[PDB]
């Protein structure tokens, strides 16, 4: 017990770290909305490397030798493929959407 | 095993290194303060707020005075939201730096959620429902939140320091809720009896009070007026007194016919003040109802009166500007109370000397053995107070009547025009019993015993009490304290074993 | 007079002369903590008594003996001022001398070996500042004094709800001050009853076989004994004439060949006056009569050997017969009346259990320690221990001195611990008020009531203490090799300290020093409780004890007492009260000798006052002091009334007495009611200090001495002149008369300046003397926070207009101008102080850098290198005052957050930001900051540029201390030289060092040379040590709690001014909220234009009655009349003449008045100071109930220029028509309580959530929502309001998935709610199915 | 008497509120009775909408909806 002799005890204030707070959680599901967009931005193919060089809309992530097998395009491609895909939504027409994101 | 299920019931074991007993499920179930369940003693609540309160009689008895700070922190959630509707910001987490950054921008859309979004207000002691009443926000810049005096009654909110606590409706249901019921203009009637909650409380009433009175000669006395407008103008002129006998022509109404509202004009016998009050009332009340002297009782049957005759709307407005008026008016009036205000009798001390003479009289009887103790206790103390009965019926006289001034002739007397007598008697505050401890000696105290001293306080309040009488008089105010603040509590418990029996 | 009055003089009304003058006002506290740590070479109390008490601590039998030689206190290690910024407690180590011997195996008592154990040191006791309060951790602390009902015995009622049959009850209690409780109660059968503390009920005679008592002796103690003799044949009786009374005639009697009285006849008086004068010694009676008799002692058959009847039997016709033929002579029986000496103790043995001693103790045994088997070694250990052992039991000496006198004893001083007398008295004393003869006490009697204070408290807890020590003592002597261990290895440290450590730091009574106030600090620690240890409960004692009782009369204070859930459990001290020699509360009084009222005073305690007569404070006695009129107003006993001229003993010392020095400060008090008074009390204490500490316009007189009194204030140790005044320090040069005639000297005052209060208000000393002044000893050298040139100012004065305005000072409200706001008068300086640690996580340790990820340049702007603020740098909300840096590694992204980084190339850092940031909203300027590093490690840079300040200016200071110091000396020295060998100009021009050679003609002046040449040294060197020590003390690691490795507190100084929402009062209960802050256009003024600054509301006035606050008004108009006037005077620049002439006729004031006058004092420069600090406003005083009358005032406003009437024309600011009526206007004083809106404020949206059960938790003084409570929930339930209510108790609080589903919704703007259900039931589901229960969820 | 009528509730959510707790649960489970709800305080308690005002409408729906068809 703590102060006041009332129902206040000590395991009444200790608070939760280990809840995400709401405010937060709004811009978990707006990114998705807004990286799901600018993915409908690039070439479909283009779109389909980078979904699967990260963990986008699938499960786990995938190797780029495996996305090289996949796309039967393989090896040091796919490598340049994404990155001029990153070019295309690095300078800002694209960019001013993503750029919000960061903090 | 019983130590964890339920301890207590054996030997009450104890936590490690720890005198207090350990807490079992049986107390993880029970909880404390009596019977609480968390649902019980109270949860805490998103979305709410609280402090201190003041008056803000610009408001619409609809309304509230919002803080701005606890408006944005309250609503938060709304502006993320409204904010990026209206694409002022890119994604959530700019708008959360909008926000947090006050941009200028952001409260242009605070006053958009606002709008039509409804607000509970709530007080400590909630009793009846109207504890809790739903108004309609108005931003306001400071710290303290702005509550429409015609509910003060209602919360029985005082302004010395209490708190109220806001809650937001989130759900649309709870906005249309809190609108079609929790609303303050939704309920003007207490619902224990027909009567209206929204009676006028105490300046207001002073003002409708002082605004229709009489006294015996005044600037424009015995003239006559075209109707309330040029009544108005003869007094904001200052050609003609607020309170002046004369005949004015009004036209009212009566909807007596079918669902139908009949008019008739005549020549009325009023004063300037009734007169110009008279453009408040709307419709169908007749002008009887304003040609009185207004106090407390008649300044709420004429609510009343209007609810029961025109509808709710009406009443609603009525009430709004019966408050402003008698706001603006007691301002203009110009009351204020003095030390010379609270006027002693003059035959008081006379009073006090014979009714002195009495107890010399008993006490020379049990002197000689003629009356007994306890018959000589009684007597005595029926002759002080038969005495203080005698100095509050004199001071009661002579506050009240004793004006007397002259018209045309050389004397007429009416109902005084001193300040302390109107507030009591409009009944705006103040009472017959505090009125005569002002100038009347005050009572005749009693021994936490209850034998009742029978040398009672000669001294009043305008005078100075002495050592001994002030001592006597903190019982009375020690045991006062300690009694209400005790019914308090009976009431609760009272209301609990009722609403637990329903 | 005194220089300071010279100053400023207040204006006092009022006619009592004082005869005594309020003494010190903090007494209680320093005289309590002064009896406790001292040396006292007796059993008086204090750490002496204690020690000896408990002490020697012998073995069992080992003859292993520990006594105890003597103690001292150390010197304290850090100071006070250190003590605070450090936040270390104030204490001294406690060192005790304990002597180790040991007996030699079979003695005679000598002993092998002595080993003597140079002080021990066992725990740190806290130490008492000069005004008494304690510094526990960096902050001061009160502790209050306590009030229970004293030790000794007590005699009760219980009449009424007992049974319902009326009859009362009689009980007993017996309350040591340690030990078990005794209690006596009879029961309805009007058998004895006796029980130990609170449990179980035996027949009391039970104890007394424990005393070894049998029948006969209990029998022969309670009874008296009527003889029957069987003499020739057949029943005669010896008859003491008395025994007759209250009886009736059972047969014929006759003695002396007389009839005396006949059958049927009671017996009266006159029968028994002829038995009486006749001499009937011996009478004749039936052997039918000794059928009721109960016989005393134990009768045998002489011959048979056989028990013919036992001790306390009713007696029969044939055992009469039985035990005649033994040849029994004479048969004692019991002297019994139903009315006036009571059969009681027989029944009582009727219905006892037992036989003998060893039975008694058997059933006393299993009594105290039930079920277990009893032992004969068992039952007279325990029987013996309880109130018989000088360990275990002691009433002390307010025990037994209370206990004899209530037996109507010689002895005032007893042993502590009750003898068979003891008890067997007390038995008797009951009897005897059942039997008709004595009267019971009443618990709320002062005089059964006794005040500890926080010396006795904290004896008390040293004492467990000492017997937890004394355990471990006995528990190692036990199997003791010899010389190897000695008195450290058995006794600790940490036991003691923590008994005590833990009554100060908490507990009920001990508590931080309210100081928002220097009333507030005072009251407080003037102050009684009867909570706490061996006092009562809110909840168990009801309104009896709360109550004000007769004798709190000049003792506590009937009008000050909280007004929450203990009502009277708290009360306060009296002005002129005192603690009586036992502990009790005496109150001084004038005593009257014959026809005249001496100026001698006397103190009497509650029962000492008792049947004297005592006169009335406010009496009319003239000349020589004789009383006035043939009769009075005065009190004997317990009530008040009208009394004979000369029949009066004494008189109230003054006016005041009555009340405390809260009520005290309340002008115009005796016209206020006691409810409204009690709560103008209450507020007054509340109210924060003002930026302009202004003065009480209207006072009483009172609050110079709550200004000197209370430390807050600087004042003169010693009179002399002002050699130096700095805002910083005050240094004055002594007069010779009062300076000691070594070490020369001035003494030198360093000033607090602004630092943090209790209340996080800011306590700041300004001087009020200037350079080179004359200085009085005893006088106000700086004023404290709210204190104005020596006297109490808690707020300030100002014109108050009565008047409705616009509906905007609606209940309470206040309504003020924009004048008042300007001129910043009512603004508040606050002092925070916000923490920053630095802590040890398992992923590594937390930096203190100025390197924060994500922060622009504007917010490392404010921070130096090392990441903590500059000293000054204005601050708001968001600023950062403390970078701090926390590892937390491996964020563990998501998918896209990976694209977005793969993107823009952001290194997410391993590091946290748990930087220190002010609060938000708050904002104000940084005053001080301060590093405390764990021993050892590195101070950073920041750090150690302030260690390197701190070292430099100590040795400035220290310097500058030695200089002014030597300076001093040095110039008495000159001035000792120049008699005896003066040389003017020669002496001064060689260098001042070599001064000290020089001597003198053969005189004492020489060895004074000598002294002054001593000091000098000793000042010399002791310099060198004391800048040592403080370097030492700067550098040194301050140490810290486990984990954290260095803290950085910063201290922000707020200025916040007036806002709408905050709180205003008067003295005289009536509160108020400010509504609007109205500009000086739309302000009430009068015919000269001058705006009124605040507009209250006239119709709180009647109903609440106080009409002191007018009166207060209208004085106040009246006294601001008086400063105008003067203030034109001196803007004429008339002449010392016109002003002089005024300012008289102003101090006289008609009639009858005690103030007196100057002109004795000097003509120009004192006089126009005087005025010049009179053209504010005319300070006037009014004496609590001795205080102004209405014709003085009005006389006064006469004086002013201004209306009899105190009100005026008042036009409106916004029409400028002319308000109809009068209205009052004057200067009312008025306090700002610091309720202040931006601390009440609160607003919640969303934010943390409790552990346990999910529910809406502020972590981050974010604040938790409201509590929606079961009325209101039934408020919701009245409406139809079904979703209002879901959303209250669902997803707006106790819904895990309610509240995120639902802020979605909110910012995607749809409302609605998918409630789900709520947390609690939930847990709670699985707490009922944790036990047998199976709570299921059925169907659909 | 009232606080003697209010001993008596079908719902025993509702009785283990106001009354002695640890008392309501045993009796109840004995008897294995089953609270349907139907009252204000229960379905406070278990956070549902109030059988009565706006709520009226849905927990009437659904009252008709059980024991039946
Ligand atoms: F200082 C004063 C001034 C006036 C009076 C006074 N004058 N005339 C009558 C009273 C009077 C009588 C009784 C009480 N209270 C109860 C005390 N009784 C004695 C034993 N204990 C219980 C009952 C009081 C008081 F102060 F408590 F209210 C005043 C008394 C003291
Ligand atoms: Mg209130």
């Amino acid at each position: 017990p703590i102060g006041d002799d009332e129902d206040s005890h000590l395991g009444d204030f200790i608070e939760d770290t280990t809840l995400e707070l709401p405010l937060d959680s709004a811009t978990t599901e707006s990114l998705r909305a807004a990286t799901h967009d600018v993915l409908a931005g690039l070439t479909a193919r283009e779109a389909k490397v980078l979904r699967m060089r990260f963990g986008i809309d699938m499960n786990t992530d995938y190797t780029l030798e495996e996305v090289g097998k996949q796309f039967d395009v393989t090896r040091e491609r796919i490598r340049q493929i994404e990155a001029k895909a990153l070019r295309k939504l690095r300078h800002p027409s694209r960019s001013e959407v993503l750029r919000s994101f960061l903090d | 095993v019983d130590a964890l299920l339920d301890n207590g019931r054996r030997g009450r074991a104890i936590t490690g290194s720890n005198k207090r007993p350990l807490k079992s499920l049986a107390d993880m179930i029970k909880g404390k303060q009596g019977r609480f369940r968390q649902n019980l003693l109270g949860k805490r609540v998103d979305y709410s707020g609280r402090s201190v309160i003041t008056v803000g009689p610009y408001l619409r008895l609809h309304q509230c005075g919002l803080p701005k700070k606890m408006a944005l922190e309250l609503f938060k959630p709304f502006i993320y939201g409204k904010l990026e509707l209206r694409g002022l910001a890119t994604t959530i987490k700019a708008a959360k730096k909008m926000v947090e950054r006050e941009e200028a921008v952001v409260w242009d859309i605070l006053d958009e959620v606002i709008r039509e979004h409804p607000v509970l207000l709530n007080r400590a002691p909630t009793l009846h429902r109207l504890g809790i009443q739903a108004f309609e926000p108005v931003l306001i810049e400071g710290k303290a939140i702005q509550l429409h005096p015609l509910v003060c009654a209602a919360y029985n909110a005082d302004f010395d320091g209490d708190q109220m606590a806001v809650h937001v409706p989130l759900t649309l249901e709870a906005q249309l809720e809190a609108r079609a019921l929790m609303m303050s203009t939704n309920n003007i009637l207490s619902p224990a009896n027909g009567e209206p909650i929204i009676v006028p409380s105490q300046d207001v009433v002073l003002g409708l009070y002082y605004m229709t009175r009489d006294c015996v000669n005044a600037k424009g006395e015995g003239m006559v007026l075209t109707g309330p407008k040029e009544a108005e103008r003869l007094y904001r002129s200052g050609l003609a007194s607020l309170h002046a006998r004369v005949k004015v022509r009004i036209t009212e109404y009566e909807k007596d016919a079918n669902g139908e509202l009949v008019a008739k004009t005549s020549l009325k016998d009023t004063t300037v003040g009734r007169a110009i009050l008279w453009m408040i009332v709307p419709k169908g009340l007749p002008y009887s109802i304003v040609n009185q002297a207004l106090g407390k009782k008649a300044i709420s049957k004429m609510l009343n009166t209007c609810y029961r005759i025109l509808g709710l709307k009406p009443t609603v407005i009525f009430a709004d500007q019966i408050m402003y008026t008698g706001f603006a008016y007691a301002a203009r009036s110009g009351a204020s109370v003095g030390i010379d205000d609270m006027v002693i009798p003059e035959k008081k001390h006379e009073i006090i000397s014979e009714a002195e003479a009495e107890v010399a009289e008993i006490q020379e009887q049990f002197q000689s053995g003629l009356v007994t103790a306890g018959e000589r206790y009684n007597k005595v103390i029926d002759i002080w107070a038969a005495a203080n009965d005698r100095v509050s019926k004199a001071m009661m006289d002579n506050l009240q009547t004793e004006t007397v001034i002259n018209r045309d002739g050389q004397e007429e007397k009416q109902v005084s025009f001193n300040s302390i007598y109107m507030m009591a008697d409009s009944g705006a505050r103040g009472s017959a019993a505090q009125i005569r401890q002002l100038a009347g000696m005050r009572g005749l105290m009693a021994k936490p015993d209850g034998s009742i001293i029978e040398t009672p306080i000669t001294a009043n309040f305008r005078e100075g009490l002495n050592v001994l009488q002030y001592f006597i008089s903190t019982h009375g105010a020690r045991k006062g304290l300690a009694d209400t603040a005790l019914k308090t509590a009976n009431s609760g418990y009272l209301t609990r074993r009722l609403v637990d029996v329903a | 007079y005194s220089y300071t009055e010279k100053k400023r003089i207040r204006k006092d009304f009022g006619k009592r002369p004082q005869v005594l003058d309020v003494p010190y006002l903090l007494s209680i506290q320093l005289d309590s903590f002064q009896k406790f740590i001292e040396q006292d070479p007796e059993g008086q109390y204090g750490l002496e008594a204690a020690f000896r008490s408990v002490f020697p601590i012998q073995s069992y039998s080992g003859n292993s003996e520990l006594q105890y030689v003597s103690y001292r206190l150390g010197e304290p290690v850090f100071d006070v001022q250190e003590c605070q910024i450090r936040g270390v407690t104030y204490s001294a180590p406690l060192r005790v001398k304990l002597r180790l011997v040991i007996y030699e195996r079979e003695a005679p008592e000598g002993t092998v070996k002595d080993i003597k154990e140079q002080e021990v040191y066992m725990g740190e006791i806290p130490l008492m500042t000069d005004n008494g309060t304690f510094v526990i951790n960096g902050t001061e602390r009160v502790i209050v004094s306590q009030l229970h009902r004293s030790p000794g015995v007590f005699f009760d009622s219980d009449k009424g709800k007992t049974h319902s049959s009326g009859k009362v009850l009689y009980n007993a209690r017996i309350i040591p001050y340690r030990g078990s409780w005794l209690d006596f109660e009879f029961d309805p059968k009007d058998n004895l009853f006796v029980r130990i503390d609170r449990r179980r009920k035996l027949p009391a005679t039970i104890i007394l076989r424990a005393l070894n008592y049998t029948t006969e002796q209990i029998l022969d103690l309670f009874f008296e004994k009527v003889i029957f003799e069987i003499r020739d044949n057949k029943l005669q009786m010896e008859l003491v004439p008395e025994r007759l009374r209250g009886e009736t005639a059972s047969f014929d009697i006759e003695a002396n060949g007389k009839v005396y009285v006949e059958k049927g006849r009671r017996i009266t008086a006159r029968h028994i006056r002829q038995l009486e004068k006749d001499d009937v010694k011996l009478i004749e009676v039936p052997v039918e009569y000794i059928a009721g008799k109960v016989v005393a002692k134990d009768y045998i058959d002489e011959s048979t050997g056989e028990l013919i009847c036992a001790a306390n039997m009713e007696l029969s016709l044939d055992l009469l017969a039985k035990l005649s033929q033994s040849g029994h002579k004479r048969i004692e029986t019991l002297f019994t009346n139903d009315l006036d000496h009571g059969p009681y103790i027989s029944e009582t043995l009727r219905v006892d259990p037992t036989n003998d001693r060893l039975s008694a103790l058997v059933e006393i045994y299993r009594m105290m320690r039930p079920g277990e088997p009893p032992t004969r070694e068992a039952a007279e250990s325990l029987f013996e221990n309880l109130f018989f052992s000088e360990d275990r039991y002691d009433l002390s000496a307010v025990g037994r001195m209370k206990f004899n006198r209530s037996l109507l004893r010689e002895e005032i001083e007893g042993s502590g611990i009750l003898s068979k007398d003891d008890i067997i008295d007390v038995m008797k004393k009951l009897i005897d008020i059942r039997n008709g003869k004595g009267e019971v006490d009443d618990i709320d009697h002062l005089g059964n009531r006794r005040i500890r204070s926080v010396g006795e408290m904290a004896e008390n807890q040293f004492r467990v203490g000492l017997v937890r020590v004394e355990r471990a003592v006995k528990e190692r002597l036990s199997l003791g090799d010899l010389d190897t261990l000695m008195p450290q290895d058995m006794i600790n440290a940490k036991p003691i300290s923590a008994a005590v450590k833990e009554f100060f730091g908490s507990s009920q009574l001990s508590q931080f020093m309210d100081q928002n106030n220097p009333l507030s600090e005072i009251t407080h620690k003037r102050r009684i409780s009867a909570l706490g240890p061996g006092g009562l409960t809110r909840e168990r004692a009801g309104f009896e004890v709360r109550d004000v009782h007769p004798t709190h009369y000049g003792r506590v204070c009937p009008i000050e007492t909280p007004e929450g859930p203990n009502i009277g459990l708290i009360n306060s001290l009296s002005v002129y009260a005192q603690t009586n020699e036992y502990g009790f509360l005496e109150t001084p009084y004038r005593k009257v000798t014959d026809g005249v009222v001496t100026d001698e005073i006397h103190y009497l305690s509650a029962i000492e006052e008792g049947n004297y007569v005592i006169a009335q404070a406010n009496s009319n006695l003239d000349e020589e002091g004789h009383f006035v009129e043939d009769l009075v107003t005065c009190r004997s006993k317990g009530e008040s009334s009208l009394f004979s001229r000369d029949q009066v003993d004494y008189m109230d010392v003054s006016t005041q007495q009555v009340v405390s020095v809260g009520a005290s400060l309340i002008p115009f008090l005796e016209h206020d009611d006691a409810n409204r008074a009690l709560m103008g009390a209450n507020m007054q204490r509340q109210a924060v200090p003002t930026l302009r500490a202004d003065k009480p316009l209207v006072g009483t007189g009172m609050e110079r001495a709550v200004a000197v009194d209370s430390g807050v204030t600087a004042v003169a140790k010693r009179g002399g002149v002002v050699q130096y005044v700095d805002a910083s320090r005050i240094v004055i040069k002594v007069n010779e008369d009062e300076m000691y005639p070594g070490e020369a000297g001035i003494d030198i005052y360093n000033l607090t300046k602004y630092t943090r209060s209790n209340q996080n208000t800011c306590i700041n000393q300004m001087p009020c003397v200037s350079l080179g002044e004359p200085v009085e000893r005893g006088d106000v050298l700086a004023d404290g926070p709210s204190t104005d040139l020596g006297e109490l100012a808690l707020g300030q004065n100002m014109r108050v207009a009565f008047m409705p305005w616009n509906g905007y000072n609606f209940e309470d409200s206040i309504l003020v101008s924009e004048r008042v706001v300007q001129e910043d008068r009512f603004t508040t300086i606050h002092i925070q102080e916000l923490a920053c640690v630095s802590r040890d996580t398992k992923l590594g340790p937390e930096e203190i850098t100025a390197d924060i990820p994500n922060v622009g340049e504007a917010a490392l702007s404010k921070l130096d290198e090392s990441g903590i603020v500059y000293i000054g740098a204005e601050v708001t909300g968001g600023d950062i005052l403390v970078g701090k840096v926390t590892p937390k590694g491996e964020t563990q992204l998501t998918p896209e957050e990976k694209l977005l980084r793969a993107i823009f190339g952001e290194k997410a850092s391993d590091v946290k930001d748990s930087s220190l940031r002010v609060p938000n909203g708050v904002s104000g300027t940084v005053i001080d900051v301060q590093v405390f590093t764990r021993d050892g490690v590195e101070k950073d840079k920041r750090a150690l540029e302030i260690e390197e300040m701190q070292l430099k200016q100590a040795k400035k200071d220290l310097s500058e201390e030695l200089q002014i110091l030597e300076a001093g000396l040095f110039s008495r020295i000159r001035a000792v030289l120049v008699a005896g060998g003066v040389e003017a100009e020669k002496l001064d021009k060689l260098p001042r060092d070599r001064w000290l050679e020089l001597g003198l003609t053969d005189e004492e002046k020489q060895n004074q040379l000598e002294q002054l040449a001593e000091q000098y040294d000793e000042l010399k060197h002791e310099f060198e040590k004391k800048l040592e020590a403080k370097r030492r003390k700067i550098t040194q690691g301050d140490d810290l709690a486990p984990g954290v490795l260095k803290i950085v507190k910063v201290y922000l100084a707020v200025k916040r001014r007036i806002q709408p929402g905050d709180k205003m009062a008067g003295r005289h209960g009536n509160k108020g909220v400010i509504s609007k802050i109205n500009p000086i256009e739309d302000m009430p003024y009068d015919e000269n234009g001058t705006p009124v600054d605040i507009v209250l509301n006239p119709l709180g006035v009647p109903s609440r009655m106080n009409i002191g606050q007018i009166l207060e008004t209208h004085l106040g108009m009246a006294a601001k009349g008086i400063g105008d006037k003067i203030n034109a005077m001196l803007k004429q620049q008339q002449e010392v003449a016109k002003l002089r002439e005024f300012i008289q006729r102003a101090y006289d004031l008609g009639a009858d008045v005690r103030q007196k006058v100057d002109l004795s004092t000097f003509s120009d420069e004192e006089v126009m100071r005087l005025a010049e600090n009179l053209r504010k406003g005319m300070p006037i005083a009014t004496p609590v109930f001795d205080g102004a009358k209405e014709a003085e005032i009005k006389e006064l406003l006469k004086l002013g220029d201004l209306p009899t009437s105190g009100q005026i024309r008042l036009y409106d600011g916004r029409t400028g028509e002319q308000f109809e009526r009068p209205v009052t206007v004057g200067y009312m004083y008025m306090l700002k309580l610091n309720h202040l809106v931006d601390d009440k404020m609160h607003a919640r949206s969303t934010g943390s959530y409790s552990l346990v059960t999910q529910q809406p938790l502020g972590g981050k003084a974010q604040f938790g929502g409201q509590r929606f409570g079961e009325m209101e929930v039934w408020a919701l339930e009245a409406y139809g309001a079904a979703y209002t209510l879901q959303e209250m108790l669902t997803v707006k609080s106790d819904d895990v998935n309610g509240r995120t589903k639902m802020y979605k919704n909110i910012v995607d703007g749809n409302h609605q709610m998918e409630p789900g259900m709520p947390e609690s039931f939930n847990v709670l589901l699985k707490e009922i199915r944790s036990l047998g229960i199976n709570i299921e969820l059925e169907d659909e | 008497g009232i606080t003697k009528a209010s001993l008596a509730t079908e719902s025993f959510i509702s009785a283990a509120s106001f009354q002695e707790t640890t008392r309501v649960l045993t009796e109840a489970a004995v008897a294995g009775k089953r609270d349907e709800l139907r009252g204000l305080k229960e379905n406070v308690i278990v956070g549902r909408l109030i059988p009565a005002g706006t709520g009226y409408a849905y927990h009437q729906d659904r009252m008709r909806r059980r024991a039946a068809g």
